[PDB]
C-alpha cells in the first residue's frame, strides 16, 4: 500500500517525531511460538557461540554432513511486487571445532560469496575464529583443503578469493569472501558511505537463486542491518515502497533478533532515505 | 559463554 516517495515521507516523519524507533522498541525480539530445541540439545550446546542467540528449529540450516547441528538461518527476503527472493544464510562466526560444519554448509549449497562483518577479535575478546588461512599458509577442515588465492582491501573491507578443495573427491569449489572490517560489534559502521559502497558490492557479487552466506559475530546484529539495507535498495530501483519495520520483522521471523540496537535501526532508515534523495 | 545481548 502506497508508493516509495509516501512510504519515504512516512518514514522522515517517523524519524523526526520520533515513533519510528518507539516502534522498533516494541517489536518482539523473538517471534511469538517459535520453537528453539535443537539448539540447547545437549550434543549441541557449545556449539553456540553465544547462549542468547540460537536459531529457530524450523529455519536452520541442516547440515548435508548430515543429521549433524549449526548455529545457521535460512533467511528470505521476498520482494513479492518484483517476484524477487534474496536468499540469505545467517550464521555466527564459526568456533574452532565448528569450522567444519561451516564450510561443509558452504560446500553442499555451493555458496560462492560469504560476508563477514566483524573483525576476529575486539576489544579484548574473540570474536571469530579464523576459518581461513592467511597466504601462503594453507588449512584443512572437516575433509576441506582452503586456500586464500588472493587477497586484497580498501580503507573499510577486505576481499578475499579462496579456494576449497574436496580432498576425497579432488572437486575445487572457488568463494568469494568479504570482510568488513570497519564496523564494531554492536554499533554502526565506522563510514556511511563506504557501508553503502559495500553493499552495491555485495549486490553486484550476489548470484541469482544462490544464497548469499553473511555473518557477524553472532550473526545478528551486523547482519541484519545488512540484509535490511539490501532490501531497501532492491526496493528503491523498482520504485517500490520501503517500510523497514515490516522489513526488521520478516528477518526476526526467519533468525531472532536481527537488527540488534536502536543505533542500527535507526542508522540504517537514515541511510535508505540518503539512498532515495540522492537517486532523485 | 558470555551474553551478545545488550543494552544502548
Amino acid at each position: 500500500a502506497d508508493t516509495l516517495e509516501g512510504s519515504m515521507a512516512q518514514l522522515k516523519k517517523g524519524l523526526e517525531s520520533g515513533t519510528v524507533l518507539i516502534q522498533f522498541e516494541q517489536l518482539y525480539r523473538k517471534k511469538p511460538g517459535l520453537a528453539i530445541t535443537f539448539a540447547k540439545l545437549p550434543q549441541n550446546l557449545d556449539k553456540n557461540r553465544y547462549k542468547d542467540v540460537l536459531p529457530y528449529d524450523t529455519t536452520r540450516v541442516l547440515l548435508q554432513g548430515n543429521e549433524d547441528y549449526i548455529n545457521a538461518s535460512y533467511v528470505n527476503m521476498e520482494i513479492p511486487a518484483a517476484n524477487l527472493v534474496n536468499k540469505y544464510i545467517a550464521t555466527q562466526g564459526p568456533l574452532p571445532h565448528t569450522c567444519a560444519q561451516f564450510w561443509q554448509v558452504v560446500w553442499d549449497q555451493k555458496l560462492s560469496l560469504i560476508v563477514m562483518l566483524t573483525t576476529l577479535t575486539e576489544r579484548g575478546r574473540t570474536k571469530c575464529h579464523q576459518y581461513w588461512p592467511d597466504p601462503p599458509d594453507v588449512m584443512n577442515h572437516g575433509g576441506f583443503h582452503i586456500q586464500c588465492q588472493s587477497e586484497d582491501c580498501t580503507i573499510a573491507y577486505v576481499s578475499r578469493e579462496m579456494l576449497v578443495t574436496n580432498t576425497q573427491t579432488g572437486e575445487e569449489h572457488t568463494v568469494t569472501h568479504l570482510q568488513y572490517v570497519a564496523w564494531p560489534a554492536h554499533g554502526v559502521p565506522d563510514d556511511s558511505s563506504d557501508f553503502l559502497e559495500f553493499v552495491n558490492y555485495v549486490r553486484s557479487l550476489r548470484v541469482d537463486s544462490e544464497p548469499v552466506l553473511v555473518h557477524s559475530s553472532a550473526g545478528i546484529g551486523r547482519t541484519g542491518v545488512l540484509v535490511t539495507m539490501e532490501t531497501a535498495m532492491c526496493l528503491t530501483e523498482r520504485n517500490l515502497p520501503i517500510y523497514p519495520l515490516d522489513i526488521v520483522r520478516k528477518m526476526r521471523d526467519q533468525r531472532a533478533m536481527m537488527v540488534q540496537t536502536s543505533s542500527q535501526y535507526k542508522f540504517v532508515c537514515e541511510a535508505i532515505l540518503r539512498v532515495y534523495e540522492e537517486g532523485l | 559463554m558470555t551474553g551478545y545481548v545488550v543494552t544502548r
